[PDB]
């Protein structure tokens, strides 16, 4: 059970970059959800 | 002392069993974030 010490190369990293937007009205997407109603001044991008 | 020791085993047991409660979580959730991706990827063809 390393769980405190778990990989640095982590899926919980993109969360908090995004978290952190939102905090400014940048995203008003309010769950922190990457859907198309974010906000003006960004763009959502589709990733395949 | 035995206070002290009986918190530390129901913490250990309590650890030993999120662990897997974990993986069972990321296993259901990689079987529905799949058809979330070909769902996508149909909306996507649509879009096109």
């Amino acid at each position: 059970f390393e769980y405190i010490d778990p990989h640095p190369e982590d899926p919980r990293r993109i969360y908090r970059i995004y978290k952190i937007l939102a905090e400014n009205g940048l995203i008003n997407d309010p769950t922190l959800s990457g859907v198309d109603d974010l906000g003006d001044l960004m763009l959502k991008i589709p990733v395949r | 002392n035995a206070t002290l020791f009986n918190k530390l085993k129901e913490l250990q047991q309590a650890n030993a069993e999120k662990s897997k409660l974990n993986d069972e979580l990321r296993s259901k959730y990689q079987i529905e974030s799949s058809k979330a991706a070909e769902s996508a990827q149909t909306l996507k063809i649509l879009q096109e």
